[PDB]
């Protein structure tokens, strides 16, 4: 199981804003979390592994934090190529469960 | 089947009552008493065998209660 | 408090050795400790939680059959084959029936035959194991001395809910003011996991040991199923009818859930819905207590005019509680509690609340204490002698010692050499008793175990008779030792 | 380069079975696990299962009990997923990637993570439509 | 329960095989052999008791095979 | 006890009750030594293939 | 003795003597099972609620 709730479901913001996402787990997933972008109908890309680490080749405007069950993803400056559906994902205990998703809209 | 090997003296006890709460013991005793009550002829046969083999009194009583308990 | 009327409660005296006291505590009972200072704490164990299990096994309990193919060769040429014997998902069996021209073939023999059936499964046993990590014990440690709302109510925030895991250590806990208490658990000497299997049926679970669970029938399947259905058994389940001569047939044996429950009698049960909520089992703390005030000495003997608002309230050999209501201008002070005898004062009791204290104003503070085995005058007032109460603990001295001996026999029973660790500060004698009973119970370990109630008491009476036959004074280490341990173990087990 | 390539989109009948390939390039094919993940269009992502290239153990989730099969070819460095008992809910986009590898066999979580699930190496996507 | 009293020597036979077709007998024998194989210490204890009480060889063998069969 | 709320701190009695509904059953029947027939085929030898 | 699909021929004293609650042939309304110590079992933990 491990229900993973992702919040909020959809957001709209202007270019250059700072946006944060919150994912909550029903169990302790202490560091096992991943954050992904998905451009619609495209080939998607990892953003954050271990809920705190950038992938090499990802620009530095992305970040993540959180330890226990509540986790915060953060884009410092929103850019027009960052309109995507964003997912958080547990890795622990292996009925491997995704978040629901978070769509973005540019103002 | 799993009708038997009824997980008895394995260990693993605790302060609290385990599953049947002293009902399986009386279950065992009452069913062997019921089976003795239904089939008296085998009890008489076991008593005769106890009187024939052994012949010291304690050995007689031991193998008699065993041949009452040998039923599956 | 949180420990009254939960009887089989574990009084502990002595703190010597500096501060360390060895306590063995379990889910069923709780432990009340005492010292010459450092006020009385109550150790109640609540839920165990093994966080991350791993699934080792699936047993099918109900099954159904379909597609039902069968075939026969000929009389003694050919033993029959069938193309759907290729899958191990099908169950198959050879037999020999008869064949003749009536059947059509020829040569009039007892020819072989096969039968086959596809095996589909209903609800299962989902047996899991846990390592001796990923598991926490939650202990509420709660102090005495006042605070009405209920000398019971384990629900409620007065005692701290401290966790402990084998990935942790000295277990520092804080209370209101004085209660810096360090607890050093040894959870690896507890239930002795890697010999346990949690066993989940449709709603319930049980804790059965590993060799039994591997040894059990009702088809095998390993933990890598997903697209498995590769049940490497089925001689214990589905049975094949063969009448007198002709065609044989397949028979589902039915649900064995009742037979399963009858198998796992004598095993502790467990609720397992939210991850795990593991229960009954014990653990072993060493307790260090420096770091402890008495919730203030720092006060005065109070003025007077108290008032009872509750009854006499005897619990469980002596522990009697009295809830008093201070009236006056206290500015919270102590309570001049004494347990006296009659005139020409011979004050002899004990107070297990040590330094009880009034709270801010009118609030019904409550006090527990132990009188002697007879008449007693429990007194609480001072200057106009304000209030005496008569009380008669019926009791005995000899009966109290005999009941304590029965408690010690039950500790020589269910809880093992940890109950030799249940005292403290023993040095030579307690340690050598623990080691001697360690090797002795190891020799009476597996090592004459696995036997039921009836057969244990019967093997007890036969071995006590052969000890009674009295050759060369081996009859002691025979007869009296073995008869005591076998009878006092056999009538106490299977609880 | 670091690359996976999947097969083209397919349309199958209800109750049939479909086979989707996943070919690897740019590394040593037995140095990572392969994992299959679905996505319905009116839904987010959903994990299907797991194969190991070295050796070939598999597992899958409870929603695919007995419906999915995973094989491979070590010589071509390719992983085959075969979904059986197709119904209309199976119409989705399919995905396959690479896990950091407990050397021997699959499903581990304690070696510090998998590290993606599944968008670093993954491929281009296989659309599967169940229709009449 | 109905785990036991398994309708064995009641009578009522016929030419044809009845229900389990000579599988219950091997079931009984294999489970008692398995239980002996898992718990050797009780077997050693039964052997010692057989050597102590009785003491004529036939009585020894009899009560030893009985105390192997006394398990429920 | 007073945690439970009552008073006098004892080992007090308790009952429990449950309504009993039944699934599929054993439908055991008996027969008298009438209302029963044996069917015997008696057949002769001497030819008649099939 | 009829189960869901099958039947067996067992003698009478055994079948009367068997556990798994009694009920006589004149039920239709009743559900008056005069047994149930052999079936449904009551958990009692260490002290509290059963
Ligand atoms: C056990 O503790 C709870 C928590 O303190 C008690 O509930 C309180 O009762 C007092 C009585 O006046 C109320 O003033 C509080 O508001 C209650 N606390 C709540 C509702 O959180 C409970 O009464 C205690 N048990 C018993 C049997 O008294
Ligand atoms: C067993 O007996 C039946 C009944 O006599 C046989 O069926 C007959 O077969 C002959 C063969 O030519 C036909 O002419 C008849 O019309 C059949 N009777 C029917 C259909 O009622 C049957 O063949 C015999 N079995 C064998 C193996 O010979
Ligand atoms: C089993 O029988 C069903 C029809 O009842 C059929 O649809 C199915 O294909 C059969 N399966 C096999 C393996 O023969």
């Amino acid at each position: 199981d491990i229900q993973l709730t992702q919040s909020p479901s959809s957001l709209s913001a202007s270019v250059g804003d700072r946006v944060t996402f919150t994912c909550q787990a029903s169990q302790d997933i202490r560091k096992y979390l991943n954050w992904y972008q998905q451009k619609p109908g495209k080939a998607p890309k990892l953003l954050i592994y271990d809920a705190s680490n950038l992938k090499t080749g990802v620009p530095s405007r992305f970040s993540g934090s959180g330890s226990g069950t509540d986790f915060t993803f953060t884009i410092s400056s929103l850019q027009p190529e960052d309109v995507a559906t964003y997912y958080c994902q547990q890795f622990d205990d292996l009925p491997i469960t995704f978040g629901q998703g978070t769509r973005l809209q540019i103002k | 089947s799993v009708a038997l090997v009824p997980h008895v003296g394995m260990g693993l006890e605790t302060r609290t009552e385990t599953w049947m709460s002293s009902e399986g013991a009386w279950k065992h005793a009452q069913r062997i008493e019921t089976w003795i009550l239904r089939h008296p002829g085998f009890t008489i046969m076991a008593a005769i065998l106890a009187y024939t083999i052994g012949t010291t009194y304690f050995q007689r009583v031991l193998i008699f209660i065993l041949l009452t308990a040998v039923t599956p | 408090m949180r420990c009254i009327g939960i009887s089989n409660r574990d009084f502990v005296e002595g703190v010597s050795g500096g501060s360390w006291v060895d306590i063995v505590l379990e889910h069923g009972s709780c432990v009340t400790t005492m010292a010459k200072n450092k006020p009385t704490l109550d150790f109640e164990l609540i839920k165990t939680e093994a966080k991350h299990p791993a699934t080792l096994r699936k047993y099918c309990v109900e099954a159904k059959l379909t597609n039902t193919t069968t075939a026969s060769r000929c009389p003694t040429q050919g033993e029959p084959s069938l193309n759907e014997e290729q899958d191990k998902r099908f169950v198959c069996k050879h037999s020999m029936v008869d064949r003749g021209w009536g059947n059509g073939c020829g040569l009039f023999g007892k020819g072989g035959i096969v039968t086959c059936a596809m095996f589909t499964c209903k609800k299962n046993m989902e047996g899991k194991v846990v390592q001796p990590e990923n598991l926490e014990y939650t202990i509420v440690i709660t102090p005495h001395s006042g605070e009405e709302n209920a000398v019971g109510n384990d629900t409620g925030k007065h005692g701290k809910e401290i966790k402990v895991t084998p990935q942790s250590s000295i277990t520092e806990a804080e209370l209101t003011g004085y209660g810096t208490v360090t607890m050093e658990c040894s959870p690896r000497t507890g239930l002795d996991f890697n010999e346990m299997v949690l066993l989940q049926m449709e709603n319930k679970a049980w804790l059965v040991h590993r060799q039994w669970f591997l040894d059990l029938p009702l088809p095998w399947l390993p933990g890598a199923d997903t697209q498995g259905s590769n049940w490497i058994q089925k001689e214990t389940l589905v049975t094949f009818k063969n009448p007198h001569a002709k065609k044989q047939d397949v028979v589902v044996l039915g649900s064995q859930e009742g037979a399963m429950h009858t198998a796992l009698t004598g095993a502790t049960e467990i609720q397992m819905s939210s991850g795990n909520l593991l229960f009954t089992g014990h653990l072993k703390c060493r307790l260090r207590m420096d770091k402890l005030q008495l919730k203030g000495m720092s006060y005065s003997m109070c003025t007077g005019k108290f008032k009872v608002v509750k009854e006499i309230a005897e619990t469980q050999h002596g522990t009697i509680v009295i809830r008093v209501q201070y009236e006056g201008d206290g500015s919270p002070c102590k309570i001049p509690f004494e347990i006296m005898d009659l005139e020409k004062r011979h004050v002899l009791g004990r107070l297990i609340t040590v330094n009880p204290i009034v709270t801010e104003k009118d609030s019904p503070v409550n006090i527990e204490a132990e009188p002697p085995f007879g008449d007693s005058y429990i007194i609480i007032g001072v200057e106009p002698g304000q209030l005496k109460l008569s009380w008669f603990k019926k009791g005995s001295s000899i009966g109290q010692m005999f009941e304590t001996t029965m408690r010690g026999a039950k500790r020589m029973a269910i809880l093992g050499d940890t109950a030799w660790d249940f005292g403290s500060l023993g040095g030579v004698f307690t340690s050598i008793g623990k080691a001697l009973h360690q090797v002795f119970g190891a020799i009476y370990g597996a090592a004459f175990s696995g036997v039921s109630w009836t057969m244990k008491i019967l093997i007890g009476v036969v071995i006590t008779w052969i000890g009674m036959n009295s050759r060369s004074t081996s009859l002691s280490v025979s007869l009296v030792l073995v008869g005591v341990v076998t009878l006092y173990l056999g009538v106490m087990v299977q609880a | 380069e670091v690359q996976l390539v999947q097969s083209g989109p397919d349309v199958e009948k209800p109750g049939a079975s479909v086979k989707v390939s996943c070919k690897a390039s740019g590394y040593t094919f037995t140095s990572n696990y392969i994992h299959w993940v679905r996505q319905a269009p009116g839904q987010g992502l959903e994990w299907m299962g797991v194969i190991n290239p070295r050796g070939g153990s598999t597992a899958s989730a409870q929603k695919f009990q007995g419906r999915i099969t995973m094989t491979r070819d070590t010589s071509t460095s390719t992983v085959y997923m075969e979904l059986s008992s197709l119904r209309s809910d199976d119409t989705a986009v399919y995905y396959c990637a690479r896990g950091g590898r407990a050397l021997f066999y699959d499903s581990y979580t304690t070696p510090r993570d998998g590290g993606s699930w599944w968008f670093d190496p993954w491929g281009q996507g296989s659309l599967v439509t169940v229709s009449s």
